[PDB]
């Protein structure tokens, strides 16, 4: 009956300050247990980050961040906060809070934090045309193109369209831009008779698009 | 001349399980018509024992353990669990013999902002031993790094509270607990159901 | 800082198989040891604590077993909701350390992609850039490789790839891959292919097209 969530912007330009909140409901931080954040980059293993105590606020921090990293319980608002200083693209990761350091039992659904000097901006949505009538059943799909902060929402026809798509893990780009294609695989035969839209969604801009998607 | 059954599952206070209190009961006849005539426990499991020999049997000393859990613990408080509770709490050994009974105390236990005076072990060096109850209150040493009676590095409290709160789900609501533990010692017995 | 490998690191295996995946310590690390499971998408869940003891709320299934500087998790009679990513972790010194992590995934007959190549959308082409998806369909084992071919040079270094997940219903992977270049370097070279090599191919497959063609 405790939960964890995490808060704070996925934008942060290197050498800034990363700030993320982690908010505790069903249980009171300073009555008891301790509490941590762990972080994850994309890909790679879980990396420990530091904890402190709730009832006591003794805290410590893993020595390979330490003069970066501050974990501090707010006052009057049961949540504790992450602060770490500088970032570069090595601190690009998915970052949990979560408790009991030793044996870590409860997480947060955790918050990805990428590091890039781009701001908020909304993706280009090109086409991917088919070209077959290549294999009984043909390819097509959407190209979501530079847009920075990572949720994007892919889907076809409004939602009536989900056999055989296949939305891919969006890449970082080296202009620190996420780029991602969603496809679909549709019968030969229903090409240019059936219309195929892929609706994108980018909330953190305001960005909205739909792109019909047809035979070249 | 009735024995004081009452007093334990009518108790207002009730003890944290990791200083789960005992009540020895001797000298009376046990009027066991009360507890199975209710319909107010959500639990009420017996070992080695059934309430027709409970109501004709004598023992020689009966005891009453009662404490406080929550509510997917109680399935812990039986020979033969593993958990928190079991391992470090209170443990029934796998001979055992007697009666588990336990009920929803959501209304008693569970303080709107939560209710923080219940605690349990979260941490010990190795399992309790059967009716074993330990109320050290030592810092836990949980790696190789010593702790100097402090909160050092990986060093944590051992004894954390139950957040109770009312609205929290049925299997983290608070549970009253009391086991009820018959023996049977080679003396004569002095505590004996309606049936004798 | 001791380091904590998974040797593993990947392995394949079917509902009811058991399966052992082995943690390794730098160093003697007595038992303070975790195993953890994580699925994608989600945070890890605690499985075993001090190297044996099966946390409240899992199935007996779960096993861990050892001491020092070498430890083992056992899965028995294998589920479907038992294929994920497994985790370790030690709690013996300063910085607690995890493993790499070892994925595990449904074992499946082996199932060749199929393989589509998309040339750069006109409308992307008026914004100043060019890019070249290969799509790679429903092939079972994970693993496969990409090489693009432009004028019939192996060009390395500015394409992208990306791999969904293990399908929950055919127990396949997909594969996109994505090459991008300015207009005007698109417009410098004629032919674009795209090498795939995978194990259910005993040849390479080359989707190809031709620029303005
Ligand atoms: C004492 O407990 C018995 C057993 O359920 C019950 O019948 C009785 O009403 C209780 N009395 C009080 C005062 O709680």
């Amino acid at each position: 009956q405790v939960q964890l969530q995490e808060s704070g912007p996925g934008l942060v330009k290197p050498s800034e300050t990363l700030s993320l909140t982690c908010a505790v409901s069903g249980y009171s931080i300073s009555s008891g247990y301790y509490w941590g954040w762990i972080r994850q980059p994309p890909g790679k293993g879980l990396e420990y980050i530091g904890y402190f105590s709730g009832t006591t606020g003794s805290t410590y921090y893993n020595p390979s961040l330490k003069s970066r990293v501050t974990i501090s319980k707010d006052t009057s608002k049961n949540q504790f906060s992450l602060k770490l200083n500088s970032v570069t693209a090595a601190d690009t990761a998915v970052y949990y809070c979560a408790r009991q350091p030793p044996r870590f039992d409860v997480w947060g659904p955790g918050v990805l934090v990428t590091v890039s000097t781009a701001s908020t901006k909304g993706p280009s949505v090109f086409p991917l045309a088919p070209s077959s009538r290549s294999e009984s059943t043909a390819a097509l799909g959407c190209l979501v193109k530079d847009y920075f902060p990572e949720p994007v929402t892919v889907s076809w026809n409004s939602g009536s369209l989900t056999s055989g798509v296949h939305t891919f893990p969006a890449v970082l780009q080296s202009s620190g831009l996420y780029s991602l294609s969603s496809v679909v695989t549709v019968p030969s035969s229903s090409l240019g008779t059936q219309t195929y839209v892929c609706n994108v969604n980018h909330k953190p801009s305001n960005t909205k698009v739909d792109k019909r998607v047809e035979i070249k | 001349n009735l024995c004081p059954f009452g007093e334990v599952f009518n108790a207002t206070r009730f003890a944290s399980v990791y200083a789960w209190n005992r009540k020895r009961i001797s000298n009376c006849v046990a009027d066991y018509s009360v507890l199975y005539n209710s319909a107010s426990f959500s639990t009420f499991k017996c070992y080695g024992v059934s309430p027709t020999k409970l109501n004709d049997l004598c023992f020689t000393n009966v005891y009453a353990d009662s404490f406080v859990i929550r509510g997917d613990e109680v399935r812990q408080i039986a020979p033969g669990q593993t958990g928190k509770i079991a391992d470090y709490n209170y443990k029934l050994p796998d001979d055992f013999t007697g009666c588990v009974i336990a009920w929803n105390s959501n209304n008693l236990d569970s303080k709107v902002g939560g209710n923080y005076n219940y605690l349990y072990r979260l941490f010990r060096k190795s399992n309790l031993k059967p009716f074993e109850r330990d109320i050290s209150t030592e810092i836990y040493q949980a790696g190789s790094t010593p702790c100097n009676g402090v909160e050092g590095f990986n060093c944590y409290f051992p004894l954390q509270s139950y957040g109770f709160q009312p609205t929290n789900g049925v299997g983290y609501q608070p549970y009253r607990v009391v086991v009820l533990s018959f023996e049977l010692l080679h003396a004569p017995a002095t505590v004996c159901g309606p049936g004798s | 800082d001791i380091q904590m490998t998974q040797s593993p690191s990947s392995l394949s295996a079917s509902v009811g198989d058991t399966v052992t995946i082995t943690c390794r310590a730098s160093q003697g690390i007595s038992n303070f040891l975790n195993w953890y499971q994580q699925k994608p998408g989600k945070a890890p869940k605690l499985l075993i604590y001090d190297a044996s003891r099966l946390e409240s709320g899992v199935p007996s299934r779960f096993s861990g077993s050892g001491s020092g500087t070498e430890f083992t998790l056992t899965i028995s009679s294998l589920q479907p909701e038992d294929f994920a990513t497994y985790h370790c972790l030690q709690y013996d010194s300063d910085p607690f350390i995890f493993g790499p992590g070892t994925k595990v995934d449904i074992k499946r007959t082996v199932a060749a992609p199929s393989v589509f190549i998309f040339p750069p959308s006109d409308e992307q082409l008026k914004s100043g850039t060019a890019s070249v998806v290969c799509l790679l369909n429903n092939f079972y084992p994970r693993e496969a490789k990409v090489q693009w071919k432009v004028d019939n040079a192996l060009q390395s270094g500015n394409s992208q790839e990306s791999v969904t997940e293990q399908d929950s219903k055919d127990s396949t992977y997909s594969l996109s891959s994505t090459l991008t270049l300015s207009k005007a370097d698109y417009e410098k070279h004629k032919v674009y292919a795209c090498e795939v090599t995978h194990q259910g191919l005993s040849s390479p497959v080359t989707k190809s097209f031709n620029r303005g063609e």
